[PDB]
Order: structure tokens, then C-alpha cells, then sequence
DNA sequence: TCAATATCCACCTGCAGATTCTACCAAAAGTGTATTTGGAAACTGCTCCATCAAAAGGCATGTTCAGCTGAATTCAGCTGAACATGCCTTTTGATGGAGCAGTTTCCAAATACACTTTTGGTAGAATCTGCAGGTGGATATTGAT
DNA sequence: ATCAATATCCACCTGCAGATTCTACCAAAAGTGTATTTGGAAACTGCTCCATCAAAAGGCATGTTCAGCTGAATTCAGCTGAACATGCCTTTTGATGGAGCAGTTTCCAAATACACTTTTGGTAGAATCTGCAGGTGGATATTGA
């Protein structure tokens, strides 16, 4: 079936929840719509680079080092998956 | 009935959520999200178990950590509420996009 | 004995701006230049290989390494122009 | 000459030697320097046509740092590109906040 | 006589070899001296027990016995320079360190 | 048809073992320190492979690999890190 | 005559900004250039031109660590940087 | 430090666009500064000392720079 | 505006510090040949990943209400800008001496190879066991009177 | 100053999904016997890098005046937090089909390795030149009246 409009997944309680995390007790209500902004902004790079790499590689499958490596690229190294 | 004043239980789940490490985005929509992003990109791409996970645990942590320097940003301005422009001037100092 | 692109840069610059010259100090900042892009993408193209378990950097390491090095409309110029100059200097 | 084969002006066989004596790789395949070489030599034309163009602009005939930087960060992809980098006397472009100017 | 696997002859519990060959293999450079794979893995050896130990004092203060993730964060998030070693690096499953800004704290 | 894979594991177990005896490690905390490991290893390696380079140098020396750890590591963090190291140099050449 | 405050300020902003030299004075520095090295390494000798490196790199800072301040105090309302801003730029960027 | 007076850095903070500045930033930036050439220079000098060398050339500065994700053009690649 | 500062700002112009252009001498770069290999093409065993189906409750949504935060004003204390002064620490400019990057030129020690054994590790199975997930009073922490 | 009203702790329970161990093969360190180098070590340049030494001249430090920016204190419109009811969709669990990773073979097409010949690119003279740097003369941009 068709993906479309996805970003809207990630609901208002959710970011809230990562907001919590964050530190933030009082949350305007604008920032809602900014977040997924920004993190339709982050996953395309990230994304962007991995496949970038799944391509080099000749493979139909994106694997999590190519996640991994990435991540790396941008600066942003994750621990934990190889 | 019995209420909480406003504020208590922002404070009360603050402390929830840090004590705990579960992810706070629903799993599905997220997998539906990265296939959707990685679609308009390469069609016909498959992802490992974990590769969504491993994307799912730096964009968690990501967003997290913006908001950090988000609220630090408000606390500035003399505000307790955290607006776009102060998750923009994070990102202007951060050097995401001056 | 040292050496530096700034024979080649000059070239370039003529064929751009045959009426320009360029100092000293500019020149020494077109090295830099040329030197560090050599490094980011021969270094990335390493990485590419090394990941493949590959021991010889082909010419694909070096675009596909441009491709993730640079951005938007300087990436795609970058992989035409290379690729152009590979056609030609294979045939 | 290599690089006349490739219609190149950067040296083919310098990058070579360099690519040979860098450790990059265990071996380098013949293509690789060529295309190398001729993405160096385009990222050079692509900063100097900007940099002409401002020296130009400022009614010299002799590009210098403070060109290049204008040259630079005046278009928004180089300015990704050498976003950590900083050129000696460059200076900065001029700009100044909205709010702090007179009302 | 019996082999003596290098490692046990520096007194390492890190893989001296397995060091040296990827030392090797890495490209980091045409040769590598003997001493620099020995070296080398007892940096390593004693980061890793660097942060096994906070970790493991960690895993104490909750009362387990088995040390995860949050524990490695707790560790590394709380000395000073190993916070900076690994400042840019993301811990999968090792939330954050609980600090709330005064500021937001009641009256 | 096997296909063999590699990591720290073992050693890092060994030496969770000498620092608490009675404490253990998930396989998600040992998937955390094998990454931590080969960060390190790689930038150890990595500065190491520079400062030979901007040396004209064909050969990694221990002496390298000690400058890197200054250069990469913070504090006494270096200060005990190169203790280790040399004391292991010295004790193998020895024996 | 006087020049209303800061009127000379935004004067002194648009020369400046359309200039290039460095700014900080050259035997000032080199003198704080050396002396920080001699805490470190001592009977140590500078290239002329290591100290122009040093010089470059330490106004190029300066100045962007300005640009950031400046942004700082702009989004508090106020129109003076202070040791406040400066601070907030330097924890955010990851300095501290 | 104290050698880098006032009117100095004012005129630094002139290039970053500022209108108006406090009477502390001045101490304030001294010390910044300090930092600063305090840690590019702790690794050139090792760079310096790895080359058995009496004397910091501009190379190790630039290596240094690299090295703190500062690099910087005009002196070497 | 009308005026009276002080400011920029093109227009013109004259040489010395750079530039760019020459003129030659080594170090690479290119040839010619002979080899070593890396890894693309051809199967094909088979994990792993894409998909669906169900039952179920965890939670995202949307609505009321109203507490209290953000924002708009107003005010005046005094901090930081514009200045005109007085004075000295930076400029710079040779001038010289000498610590010292840089080149050689051997060579003894440390490496790289090329094989041949000899273990140490990894990938399954056999055994364990923290601890996740529930339960329940004790303990605050809150918010209304 | 009290007290319900609630949420948060902390300890005891107990099977089971996640370690801990237990065992067998084998890919890879270890051990030797050569075949190169690699990069120190004396010797010595030619540099650049310190050091005085010596004047002038911006450029810094100061002490005045005050203009207007920061800071604090109210007020109130209304935005966003807390809550409840609703009912949708993400989770959990397992079942299957099979696309497409990976592990082996096989071997040309291609990269590596010398040994040599040619040409190019880096240096240090020789030969132009662009801006630097002042110097007028004239709208500009400010500020007061
Ligand atoms: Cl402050
Ligand atoms: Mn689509
Ligand atoms: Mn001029």
C-alpha cells in the first residue's frame, strides 16, 4: 500500500515525551509542526548517506552498519549495533 | 474533584522519562516513516531489523538533545516555555543551517 | 624541492578569467583547498573500499565518495565532469 | 602526458603517486586519479570563476583572500563545503542585525 | 618450547596479535613496529576497564548484578573525562543523565 | 558456510571479571563496549597514521601510537593511559 | 557636535566588517603565544609565520564567537552582549 | 593576556556585529581567548616534540587546528 | 527643513613591493615487458525480511476549564558610548650571530616474507538465573480548607 | 496549621528469555630461517629565528557627561496544561513464502613491479605591473533648533 504523509505519525504526546526527556516543562504550541520539520530534516540525511551506501555495496538491503557508518558521517556515532 | 496545578505534572513526568531509556516514538510509525523517506530515495529497499532501530535510537537521541539546548534557549529569554525560534537559534549556534 | 597546484590552479584561473591574476596568499588559499578536498575524498573513498572488503580503490570509490561528500548541484556537476573526463581519457 | 589525454589540466600523475603513496588503499585502479583529478580541477575552476567575478566586482584584477571568502560564502553550497573552514584574511561579509540599526 | 602468546608476555588480557593485524590490514601504514600493537592494546585494555569499573559501581548504587546500557551512560556521563572522550557519541539504550533546570522547579 | 565473526567479547569479559568479580554484562552492554573499543582503536590507529605521514615515516612505531594517545585523550585518562602502555612495551621486550 | 550613542558603534561595525586585517596587536599576542608555550615546552622558537596561523585562527574565532553572542543577546530582547551570552553560545555549540 | 587590551577586542566584537557590549565580556574574553590558544597550542607543540624539533613551524599549527575542527587555509594542506 | 558638522566617496595619480615571465637543471612521470591478483560471473544454500491475521488493551484524540505564563507598558537608575587628552608601547628596520631545521652516508637493528605447526575463539548446544512484572502497605508530596 | 488524595517507593515473589558455560573444529597467531630496508647517527651546512638598539607615531588609557538601555514591577488576555471520555491502531505472536545476502569456484581483465628514457615542474634570475596611499572637492548621513 502507498506511504504518504507519514511525518504526521509521530504524534503531539510522543514529542512531548522526548521533550520531557529533554528537560522542558511548558511546551508552546507551535513546536509541534517545527519537530517533525526538523526530524523529516534529520532521518533524510541520515538516510540519504545510508542508502548511499547499501548502493556502493550492490545490495537491495539497507543493513544497520550502513545506518551506523552513516551516522558517523554527520557526526552523530551511535553505539550498539556493530 | 481533586487537580494538580499546572506545572506538577510536567515536573512529575520529567522525572519519569529521564529515569527511564524505552524509546518515546510508537515503533510502527516510525518504521513506516524511515520506508516512506528511504522510498522517495532508492525503490525497492529492504531494511534489517535493526537497521530501523538504529535510526529509531539516533533520532530519539537527536531530538532529545535538541531540546535540551532548546530549553536552555528559552530559560534565556526569560521564558519557561519552549518556542520554535528558540529550537531555531539552537540550530543557528549548533551550525545546522546559519 | 616542495610542490604545489599553484601551476595548475593558475591554468585554471586563465581559462575562467584570462584577464585576472591571482596573489600570493590567494594562491597559497587555492592549495589548501585542493589539498584538503583531495584528502576528504580520497580518505572517504578508503573508507568505502575498506567497508567492502576491497583492496584496490576503484575510480567508482571516487565518485561515490563525491556523491556523499558534496552537496546538491556542486555533487551532481562533480560526478558529470569526472565521469566525462574517465569516457575520455579511457578511449 | 596523462592529463591531456583526460583533457585535464590538474596533474593525473601527481594524484597518482599521491593516491599510491597515501594509504588509502591496498591498490588504485587507473580510472581513479583521472576522475579525481578532474574533480579537483572542477571545484578549482567553480571557486575561481566566483572569486574572478568579485575581484571584478571590486575593480581589481587580482583575486586575494577577502575575494575568495566573498566568492565562498556568498553561494550557499561552497559555503556547506568549507562550512568549517576558515580563509586566512578573509574577513567576514558584511552584515549587520536588523534590530540594532536606527529606527 | 610451549608458545607464549604475546599478550601474556606483556601481561595484557587484550589480544596483542589480533591488534597487530589489524594494525596491518588497516592501512594506517606500510609497517608497524612490535611494540606499537602491544601499546596500543593495553590502551585499550585499560579504557575498557576504565569505564567497566564506573559502570559496574553503576550497576551497584541500583541493585543489579548485571550491568546495561544505562549504567555505561550513567558511567560515562558522569566523570568529567570520559564525558569528553566520548562527547560526541550516542549510547543506544542509555537515556539521559536526570537533570532538571532550576528555574522550572516549584516556588 | 559458517561465517566466523569477531569482537572484543572475550577480553572484554576478562577484564569486567578483575575490576568487580561478582558483577555480569548484557549483550547489548557488550555490543556498547565492543563499539567503544574500535572507536578507540580507530582513532588511536588513525592520528597514529597521521603523525607518521606528516612525519615522511613508512612505519607505525610504538612511540606513535603514545603521541596519539596524548593528543586524542583527556587528563589523567592520558596520564594513567600511557602508564599502562609502556609498562607493557617494557615488560614484553623483556620477556 | 556629539554622535548620539552608538551611532559611531554601527559605523565602527560596517568599517570593520568591510576590512580584513587582523586586529588584535601582533607583539601583544606573539608574547601571549609564546608564553602559553613555555608552560608547555620550554626554549621553544615560533616560525614568523606560526604566529600569523596562531593570530589567524584565534580573531577568525573571536569574531564567530561573536556572531553567535550577538544572537544570543538579540534573543533576550537585549541589545548589549553579555558574559550570560557568551556562555549560552559556547554550552551550545559544545565547547562546555 | 592582558596585552590584548579593551579597544582590541572591541573591535573583534565590532567584526561579529555587535552594537553594544557590557564592561565584563572584556575579562570575560580574556579568558575565552586563553582556552582557546591554551588547547591549539598543547597539540601543536606535541606535534612539535613527536618531530624531535626546538622549533613550532606553521605546519603543527595547522595540524593542530585540524585537530580542534578548526582548519584553516593559507599556510599548508 | 534649515543649518552646521563630520563623514564617506569617486576621481586622479605615482612606485615599490609583488607578480608574472624566463631560463635550466633534477626528479618524477611515462614506456615497455613480465607478472601477480583482485573480485566479477556463475551457482545455490538459506537466513531474514516483507506480509498478514487476531485479540486486546495501551494510548492517541478531542473537549472543557481555568491557572498562570508571555507579553505589553511604564519608569528611572546608572551602565557603557562618545570624546578630547596625555603619554608610551607597538612599529619596523636593519644588523648580526647562531641555534637548528635539513641533507648525506653509511649500516646494525628491526621488519617483512614464506611456511609449518600449534593453540585460542567462535559458533552452536547444554545449564543456569538475574530480574521483569505483579502485588501491597509505608511514605511522602500536593492542594483544598 | 491540618488532611484527604495521589503518586512514588522498596521489598518480597517467581518463572523464563537472556546469560553463562560447555565442547568441537579451524582460521590465525606463534615459531623459525632468511632477504630487505628503515631511519637513526656523526657531519655540516645555509637558514630563518632571536636580540639588541633606536627612534616616532599611531593607539591605549583616562576621566567627563549623559543619553538611552537594562531591569524590575503590574496587569490581563488567553494560551496550554491537566483531565475525562472515546474508540482506533500499535503491539504481540506466529505463520510462510522467497528475495537476495554470502560463501565458493573460476580466471580473465586489470593493477603491480622493475629497468629505462623523456619531459616536466620547481628554483632563482630578469622583466613588468596592480594597488597602496594620499590628496582634493562634493554630495551624505546626523543631530540640533
Ligand atoms: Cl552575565
Ligand atoms: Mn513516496
Ligand atoms: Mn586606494
Amino acid at each position: 500500500k502507498v506511504l504518504r504523509d507519514n511525518i504526521q505519525g509521530i504524534t503531539k504526546p510522543a514529542i512531548r515525551r522526548l521533550a520531557r526527556r529533554g528537560g522542558v516543562k511548558r511546551i508552546s504550541g507551535l513546536i509541534y509542526e517545527e519537530t517533525r520539520g526538523v526530524l523529516k530534516v534529520f532521518l533524510e540525511n541520515v538516510i540519504r548517506d545510508a542508502v548511499t551506501y547499501t548502493e556502493h555495496a550492490k545490495r537491495k538491503t539497507v543493513t544497520a552498519m550502513d545506518v551506523v557508518y552513516a551516522l558517523k558521517r554527520q557526526g552523530r556515532t551511535l553505539y550498539g549495533f556493530g | 474533584p481533586h487537580r494538580y496545578r499546572p506545572g506538577t505534572v510536567a515536573l512529575r513526568e520529567i522525572r519519569r522519562y529521564q529515569k527511564s531509556t524505552e524509546l518515546l516514538i510508537r515503533k510502527l510509525p516510525f518504521q513506516r516513516l524511515v520506508r516512506e523517506i528511504a522510498q522517495d530515495f532508492k525503490t525497492d529497499l529492504r531494511f534489517q531489523s535493526s537497521a530501523v532501530m538504529a535510526l529509531q535510537e539516533a533520532c530519539e537521541a537527536y531530538l532529545v538533545g535538541l531540546f535540551e539546548d532548546t530549553n536552555l534557549c528559552a530559560i534565556h529569554a526569560k521564558r519557561v516555555t519552549i518556542m520554535p525560534k528558540d529550537i531555531q537559534l539552537a540550530r543557528r549556534i549548533r551550525g545546522e543551517r546559519a | 624541492r616542495k610542490e604545489s597546484y599553484s601551476i595548475y590552479v593558475y591554468k585554471v584561473l586563465k581559462q575562467v578569467h584570462p584577464d585576472t591574476g591571482i596573489s600570493s596568499k590567494a594562491m597559497g588559499i587555492m592549495n589548501s583547498f585542493v589539498n584538503d578536498i583531495f584528502e576528504r575524498i580520497a580518505g572517504e573513498a578508503s573508507r568505502l573500499a575498506h567497508y567492502n572488503k576491497r583492496s584496490t580503490i576503484t575510480s567508482r570509490e571516487i565518485q561515490t565518495a563525491v556523491r556523499l561528500l558534496l552537496p546538491g548541484e556542486l555533487a551532481k556537476h562533480a560526478v558529470s565532469e569526472g565521469t566525462k573526463a574517465v569516457t575520455k581519457y579511457t578511449s | 602526458t596523462r592529463s591531456s589525454r583526460a583533457g585535464l589540466q590538474f596533474p593525473v600523475g601527481r594524484v597518482h603517486r599521491l593516491l599510491r603513496k597515501g594509504n588509502y588503499s591496498e591498490r588504485v585502479g587507473a580510472g581513479a586519479p583521472v576522475y579525481l583529478a578532474a574533480v579537483l580541477e572542477y571545484l578549482t575552476a567553480e571557486i575561481l570563476e566566483l572569486a574572478g567575478n568579485a575581484a571584478r566586482d571590486n575593480k581589481k584584477t587580482r583575486i586575494i583572500p577577502r575575494h575568495l571568502q566573498l566568492a565562498i560564502r556568498n553561494d550557499e553550497e561552497l559555503n556547506k563545503l568549507l562550512g568549517r573552514v576558515t580563509i586566512a584574511q578573509g574577513g567576514v561579509l558584511p552584515n549587520i542585525q536588523a534590530v540594532l540599526l536606527p529606527k
